[PDB]
C-alpha cells in the first residue's frame, strides 16, 4: 500500500514518534504497513499495532454513541441518521481493516501462545466492536465470529500461561464485557471476571515486585466490573 | 456500557 516504500524499521520509528504526537491514525498507518512486510511481530510491535487501532476505533466508537443517543431522541429530517451512518461505515471499515490484517497473515503465522492469544483477543475485540453497531441478517454471525475467537484465546491461555499474565487478565476482562454487554449473558460475564479474579490472587506470591504491579492493575479493572455488574 | 481494558 501507500506504506509499500518505507522500511520496516522507520515505519515502527514512525509509530512510536506518532504515538508520542498522539497522532493515532498515523500511528495506524505505519503499523499497518509493518505488518504488510510478512514479518512476525514482536511483543512491543503487538503492543504498538493495539495501541494504535485501539485509538483510532475508540474515537469512533464514541463519535458512534454521541450520534446514535440522538438519533434515538429524535425518533427531523435525514441528517443525524445519514451522519451516524457515515461514522458507522468508517468504523466498520477499521474493523475490517485489523480483522484483515489478523487474517493475512498474522493468526496464521503465530505459534507462541503471547502471540496467538494476543491475535485472537483483537479478532474478538474488533467482531465485539463490529456486533455493537450490527442489526442486520449477518448480526448473530458477528457476534459468535467474536464468541469463537474469544473462547480459542481462553482455550490456549488456560494452557499455557499462568493465571497471572496480563494477555491472560485482559482477555478475560474484555471476553467478559463481551458477556456482559454483547451476549446479554451477565451471569457468565460475573462468574467469569471473579474465577480469573481469585485464581490470579492466588497466583501473585510467585511474581516480582514489576510483575505483580501489572497483574494486580488488571485484577484491579476486573473487581471495577464486578462492582459495577453487582 | 461497561469498562473494558483500557490503551
Ligand atoms: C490485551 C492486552 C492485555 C495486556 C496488556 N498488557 C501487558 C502485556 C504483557 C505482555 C505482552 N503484551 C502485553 N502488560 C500490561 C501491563 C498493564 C496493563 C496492560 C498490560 C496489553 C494488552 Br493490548
Amino acid at each position: 500500500g501507500a506504506m509499500g516504500s518505507m522500511e520496516r524499521a522507520s515505519l515502527i520509528q514512525k509509530a512510536k514518534l506518532a504515538e508520542q504526537a498522539e497522532r493515532y491514525e498515523d500511528m495506524a498507518a505505519f503499523m499497518k504497513g509493518a505488518v504488510e512486510k510478512g514479518e512476525e511481530l514482536s511483543c512491543e510491535e503487538r503492543n504498538l499495532l493495539s495501541v494504535a487501532y485501539k485509538n483510532v476505533v475508540g474515537g469512533q466508537r464514541a463519535a458512534w454513541r454521541v450520534l446514535s443517543s440522538i438519533e434515538q431522541k429524535s425518533n427531523k429530517g435525514p441528517e443525524v441518521r445519514e451522519y451516524r451512518e457515515k461514522v458507522e461505515t468508517e468504523l466498520q471499515g477499521v474493523c475490517d481493516t485489523v480483522l484483515g490484517l489478523l487474517d493475512s497473515h498474522l493468526i496464521k503465522e503465530a505459534g507462541d501462545a503471547e502471540s496467538r492469544v494476543f491475535y485472537l483477543k483483537m479478532k474478538g475485540d474488533y467482531y465485539r466492536y463490529l456486533a455493537e453497531v450490527a442489526t442486520g441478517d449477518d448480526k448473530k454471525r458477528i457476534i459468535d465470529s467474536a464468541r469463537s475467537a474469544y473462547q480459542e484465546a481462553m482455550d490456549i491461555s488456560k494452557k499455557e500461561m499462568p493465571p497471572t499474565n496480563p494477555i491472560r487478565l485482559g482477555l478475560a476482562l474484555n471476553f467478559s464485557v463481551f458477556h456482559y454487554e454483547i451476549a446479554n449473558s451477565p451471569e457468565e460475564a460475573i462468574s467469569l471476571a471473579k474465577t480469573t479474579f481469585d485464581e490470579a490472587m492466588a497466583d501473585l506470591h510467585t511474581l516480582s515486585e514489576d510483575s505483580y504491579k501489572d497483574s494486580t492493575l488488571i485484577m484491579q479493572l476486573l473487581r471495577d466490573n464486578l462492582t459495577l455488574w453487582t | 456500557r461497561t469498562p473494558s481494558l483500557p490503551t
